[PDB]
């Protein structure tokens, strides 16, 4: 039973037990919680390793035999940061352990066998997350999709119908010819959608329609007129037909102010975008809204994290989003007494609190469609830097800050629009879609991105050279990316009655579909760790944002983590 | 003679008595089944010869075994023998009650749990309050009912116990005979706080606001202690 | 936060962590490890109770809104002897934990949500456990059925074809054509069923198609010639197929001894019978076979406990089992030179020390098909007795001890006949056949057996009368055993092989069915704590039983626990 | 004809199946029993021995329902279930329905609450179902006034209105008055001899899972076995107050002893209080005639199945039983089911 | 009382005794069932009392009948009389053999054979054989089973034994215990003579030549008197 140094080890297998890692450049340190491996018995692939036959990889295999085994790999999931060996089959997390051969390995569940049909893919010294999912997506251009996957996106919800105004303004891919066509559309991409309905209608037929026609929910809209009928009709419905409903606040306050708008909601479940305020809505307050159970928050996308340049961008953005010609009288007032340095700030403090529990994008619309991943990080770094770590951190590491920040755009959006049961966090029996982060460049540059069990894309260098290392190494789609395939590694996703009423044979979707589920009996404290309800306050004056009683702002940065230092550009 | 299963039945336990009855008459300490016949079978001739009566045989079935005749551990095990039998008035259930006694060690399957005391609803913050039954019939609460709803005879603070309840062992319940004044004691309702049903004054997520609307139809629909109408301004779903 | 007494506690939910409940008038201990409730949020129905409308049970339920909902289950299972509700929905256990409903209750998983759909089960203040698998049955009378589920056995796995010689003496249904007999008649009873095949041949041909009609295995029985030929053909086809093998070791040692039986099993894994010898085998040796890897030992029955009148019994047996005539002359020696009271002493021992795994019954056979369950926990009893606690054993408690000889009616026979993933222990996700067990009656008498996540009989009384309590009480068989009903709540084991050739349909089967697998992967340490292997010897002489050097023998008793007791015969 | 089998028939009394439609299935081997008496016709809710179903006569979900229908082909005994009309849930409150179930039930055990009540009350509308009620005992909703302000007007079969079988104490049984509502007797106190009211203290125990020893379980159990409202019924059922004659199966009542309890309780009241008024000719046709359609034509009405069932009248099935005079109201010759001897 | 299935089995078994002994009482002589009952029931209950034991019983139960008892034909009949009852130590296995006796003449079914004898193996050669067991444990072959392939422990010249059976009847066979020697009889292996499984020495046809094939691999394999490899020429299948 002789011994090794960690030194060895980790260099060998991956940081274990104990061990600490450093999240990118950010002062976020993560560290290994637990580990399911049996020092000694560790799976590894190669010339003369471990995995091969009679040995690591067993001759008489269970009849669950592996798809593909992820060897070592450091987990990083709402669920726990741990070490262990993460198994696939039938494009599914089949099993989270040890693994290997029975024939020759202690703890080796049937779950996890590895056999001659089981692909080896080294996972030891990387970390293994679960693919983020954008819900504040407005399909403005394809070719945000193929850019948010790069980021470490496997899943975006949204609306809209290519680059119309009515699109480039609002998230909805209004009535279900429209649906039918983007359904059609999504068929060509790499990346599990959902299209959201125009939540916009006082007319109950309306909008029922556009849910048995494949929508996983509405989306309430300033440009369409967010209405407290409008909100209450589209609430109801929603109720129905246990569908998701997304809101854009009613800025103008034409029709009332957040009061009424709450009072609509009538307690039902909502998920509020850009709560915060710059994204839009019921000026000043509406970032209030955050703090009510009811409520699903969420965060945009540029106003985060809080930087000497953010207030000093946002200005433009308004015209063009809605239609906020540069010039007229009554756009050039309210445009301004929108982008309050004040709201902004205190959102990442929020964020921090677990006041918020999402970050969208916007992606075209006020919203980096490739920034999510990497500003819910920075973010979190640098609530860190100025905070510190956190009250319900133990151990000298982040994981609790790390693991609220993570199920942002993980676990919280998934559950936020009925999706949770399939993908959204690293657990058995969900779908597959993984991607291998080197520690190195967390959150901003993963290395691959695994789609339903499959790679669909991945860092590749010089196609013709003697490896795949050598440069010009960037994204080069994978196989699941490609024919027939991609559609057995994809997930377009619509609602029960469409579902039933048969929109994939109706459609012919040659992709996997799926109906969402449970949206109605959801509530705030269904947030994982960012579950915390507090009534918060806006002076209308000042237009200082308090909670509880207390006040909340974050300082503004000069310099943030996960940036210049990755990209040419 | 028309048998009926019924009566199968009763001539199958009437014997399966007659052997409990027959063996320890031999001298043997009668166990978990013998037991229950015998008292059973008794029972059953005493309500044939339409003598004894319901009341009493209920009773009496209790001096029909000494705690020296029964093995050790019946005892502990009948905790009650329950047997139907037809009396000149009609079948009735005579359920005869802890017929013997532990006059031996042995319990099986005995519960030796660790003293000490279990804290109901951790960390729940409760509250008093002044709960008088203005009506003329009881009126028993539960566990986990919302209270704000109760009966519209249990005046108190409406208000105050919006979307709460009785901070007790989940399950059991409060009683109020018609006139009794009492002060429960009431926890804020836990999980999403969801209120849908009761009395029909929520049916939504228990909310500050939402509690305005309870309030004021509690107040028309004449819940006592439900406060007033001070110029209701109404909203556009309720 | 008010404060209740265990006392009460106890008497309203049922022991808790930390509490000791007494498996029926033995001397074993067992105690809550775990409980997953939240002190104050506990499920209880009733008159005012909690499930009830919008309070416990969810106006909102999720869609997982469970189907019936045991409540307060104290679990005794090889997982753990923990508290907890149990869930279960179509026909399987759905979820193990809390539950209740999330929109008043804190800690409810949509696994365990009540509804208005899912019906109320009590539970507290009894042991739920899985139901047993008697593996060693002899399909003489389909009475048998009925009174081994009385005794808390959801599963018998034999072969046989009514009270024929040849199923008299061997637990073999052979060839396809009585194959289709016997799983049309299982048809009509209420206890999954599985039939094995005559591994007595060394045509190849002729073992395959027994498979391929149905058959989860081979028999290798003595009666039938049990030699090397037939014992090495068989079990190469049985490896072929993926099925499990029995074996009756060659008595009369005609073509050889146990060495060469086990030099015929080649390693191959294989499931041996009465392997303490009484119930039949290489004469005297045998049972040592239960020391080896590759050996699945299985005792027999009557051998067990020992008491004083066990020897002076089985003399008879002999002769009802192998036609040993009572005359003969070479039939009165052998049938002496077999019931040695030194191989059936150590047998308690040996199940004691984890050198026996599984706990047969014989039926009808030199066996008691109503007396498994008892005598495995009679014998558990006694031999605390004699040897005290174990040294694995933590805690003032025989937990340990217990779930070893727990899984020797429940997970180790499911896994030695490749169905552990349907049934065999209270596991998420397998089979609903469960057993609520009134702690008095443990190990004897149950209060009812769910069938497939239904009540398919249970203890009833005057079905006349104002309650279901008043004598006589015996057992009734209930809804799920009638019907079509029955159909829905049960399952027929086969082959994959005949599982594929769709033998379902071919033979017009109603009832669910299921194929077993991985037979041939599986060996001794798959045995769920009873996994120890120890080179075992046995002197010609005294006959005395070894194991690693020193002697092993249990003393007989005179008396034992869950006996007289309990029935009036 | 040729073809035409020959049954006599002189000399004994030809009657309808009886219907006894409180049924809480907790056994199977009630049926038979239930068969013996004179009853073809089983309506009750439930899964067997489960609490759920010891308590209330209740099938909970489309799943359950499944089972039992499916079960139900086993028995000899037309049979009908209900739902769990415990919920404020519309959609879940359909699909049952939509599954198989004749109706609903409001159980107290399950919450018997207005919002239930009325949701319950509304669906069963829309569906033309009928709807079982077991009135809110421990009044924590409200009281009967409440309940019946639910109710809306609507049309409600109720279960033991006397009281005993229970429900909203003590008024409940005045609920008997009304006419919207559909007035039934639980069974075991009826008739009303010296032994009952000594006997019910118990079964409360054995139904609402009442654990003798709890404190407030020990007060209303009490103030519920009124000799009262028990007294009352019989005469209520003379004067035609009550409608049907129900049992309980194996929660406070016994399924055996419908049939003959309803006989009983007449020649009860006849001794007590002779002939009625409306009675003509030297007999007791027309009292007979009442306690008859106590167990046949009005439960068959209570639950949509008069048309084909429930009277010895030209067209509906032939769920008949011959009963020999002697033996009359407890012991039946045969039970003929569908036309054929069962 | 949870009673199981089998528990109602005896419950009426006892009965079906209680009349037998009740009818002889009245001077009865006992039939067939009724002293079979009457014989088992008994032991149920002394198994019940926990004095006596299964041995015990066994022999005791020969004791409740006397010839003059029963009537005639019943003694013949029951040859024996088998019945598990539960003693304090569990249930148990009392067999009592041939409690009655011939009392009486007549015997139901009785066989009249016709004295003479049948000649096994009609015109069959036999031959004797040295057998001697030089193994620790005892060995029981077979009527037809192919003596040549018996345990490698038979020390005999397996050469001369190829391809033959135990000349006995069919059915029976010859123990060794460890040590004994002794001349067993056996012929040939009537049929097609195809062997085929026992120790997979033949399974061919017994032929002169396979033969050469079985004896060589005995030889490897280690059976007893299997001669020796006297430099063997291999065949092409085998
Ligand atoms: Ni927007
Ligand atoms: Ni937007
Ligand atoms: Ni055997
Ligand atoms: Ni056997
Ligand atoms: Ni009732
Ligand atoms: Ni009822």
């Amino acid at each position: 039973m002789k011994k090794i140094s960690r030194k060895e080890y980790v260099s060998m297998y991956g940081p274990t037990t104990g061990d600490k890692v450093r999240l990118g450049d950010t002062d976020l340190i993560a560290e290994v919680e637990h580990d399911y491996t049996i020092y000694g018995e560790e799976l590894k692939f190669g010339g003369g390793k471990t995995l091969r036959e009679g040995m690591s990889q067993s001759n008489n295999p269970s009849k669950e035999e592996l798809d593909l085994i992820i060897t070592n790999a450091l987990i990083v999931d709402y669920t726990g940061i741990y070490k262990a060996d993460i198994g696939i089959k039938d494009g599914k997390i089949a099993g989270i352990g040890k693994g290997g051969n029975k024939d020759m390995q202690d703890g080796v569940k049937n779950n996890l066998s590895v056999g001659p049909a089981t692909e080896a893919l080294a996972g030891e010294g990387l970390i293994v997350t679960a693919g983020g999912i954008d819900t504040h997506i407005h399909f403005i251009s394809p070719q945000q999709i193929p850019t948010a996957f790069a980021s470490g996106v496997t899943t975006m919800i949204g609306g809209g119908t290519g680059p119309a105004d009515g699109t480039n303004a609002t998230t909805i891919t209004p009535g279900r010819r429209n649906l039918k066509w983007m359904l059609r559309a999504a068929e060509e991409y790499s990346m599990n959608l959902g299209f959201l309905a125009k939540g916009n209608a006082s007319n109950d037929a309306s909008l029922a329609d556009q849910i048995e026609a494949g929508a996983i929910g509405f989306k309430i809209h300033e440009d369409w007129g967010t209405t407290p009928s409008a909100i209450n009709h589209a609430l109801d419905v929603a109720d129905k037909y246990d569908v998701q409903v997304a809101i854009h606040t009613d800025t103008l306050n034409e029709a009332g102010c957040v009061e009424d708008t709450m009072a609509a909601i009538a307690g039902r479940t909502m998920h509020t975008f850009h709560t915060e305020g710059a994204g839009g809505g019921h000026a000043p307050d509406i970032i209030k809204v955050a703090g009510e159970h009811n409520i699903l928050p969420a965060s945009t996308n540029p106003t985060i994290p809080f930087t000497v340049n953010t207030e000093a961008e946002h200005m433009d953005m308004l015209m063009v989003c809605h239609h906020l010609d540069k010039s007229i009288k009554e756009d050039v007032q309210f445009a301004d007494s929108r982008i309050r340095p004040q709201t902004i700030a205190a959102e990442d403090t929020l964020h921090d609190m677990g006041a918020f529990s999402i970050t969208s994008s916007d992606s075209q619309a006020m919203g980096r469609v490739g920034e999510v991943i990497t500003r819910t990080w920075q973010t979190a770094d640098k609530n860190k830097k100025e905070f510190g770590r956190l009250k319900e951190e133990k151990g000298d590491n982040d994981n609790f800050r790390i693991k609220r920040y993570l199920s942002k755009y993980t676990i919280n959006p998934a559950i936020a629009h009925g999706i949770s049961e399939y993908v959204g966090s690293v657990e058995v029996g969900k779908v597959a879609d993984l991607v291998l982060w080197s520690p190195a460049f967390f959150g901003v540059k993963p290395n691959m991105i695994i789609k339903g069990g499959f790679i669909a894309l991945s860092q590749m260098g010089d196609a013709n050279a003697s490896i795949p290392t050598p440069q010009p190494v960037y994204y080069r789609e994978m196989f699941a990316h490609h024919g027939k395939a991609k559609y057995d590694a994809n997930i377009t996703f619509v609602s029960q009655a469409a579902y039933d009423k048969g929109i994939k044979e109706e459609l012919g979707l040659e992709r996997q579909v799926l109906p969402v589920k449970n949206c109605r009996n959801v509530t705030k404290k269904d947030m994982q760790f960012n579950n915390t309800t507090a009534h918060i306050e806006v002076n209308p004056e000042t237009y200082h944002v308090f909670v509880d009683g207390k006040e909340v702002t974050s300082k503004p940065a000069n310099k943030v983590s996960l940036a210049q230092l990755f990209s040419i550009f | 003679m028309k048998l009926t299963p019924k009566e199968l039945d009763k001539l199958m336990l009437h014997y399966a008595g007659e052997l409990a009855k027959k063996r320890k008459e031999k001298g043997i300490k009668l166990n978990y089944v013998e037991a229950v016949a015998l008292i059973s079978a008794h029972i059953m001739e005493e309500a044939r010869a339409g003598k004894k009566t319901a009341a009493e045989l209920m009773q009496e079935g209790r001096t029909l075994l000494k705690p020296d005749d029964v093995m050790d551990g019946v005892a502990s095990m009948i905790h009650e023998v329950g047997i139907e039998a037809m009396f000149p008035d009609g079948t009735k259930l005579v359920t005869v009650h802890t017929p013997i006694e532990a006059n031996g060690k042995l319990v099986p399957g005995e519960l030796f749990l660790k003293n000490e005391d279990i804290t109901i609803n951790e960390g729940k913050k409760a509250v008093s309050v002044k709960v008088k039954n203005v009506g003329d019939r009881p009126v028993q609460i539960g566990s986990h009912f919302h209270f704000f709803e109760v009966n519209r005879c249990l005046d108190f603070d409406r208000e105050k116990t919006f979307g709460k309840r009785l901070d007790i062992a989940a399950g059991t319940a409060v009683r109020f005979e018609p006139g009794e004044e009492k002060s429960v004691e009431l926890i804020d309702i836990g999980g999403n706080r969801r209120i849908f049903g009761f009395n029909a004054l929520v049916d939504r997520q228990a909310d500050n606001e939402s509690k305005k609307i309870a309030l004021h139809r509690a107040k028309e629909r004449g819940f006592h202690g439900a406060k007033s109408d001070d110029n209701y301004v109404k909203t556009i779903k309720e």
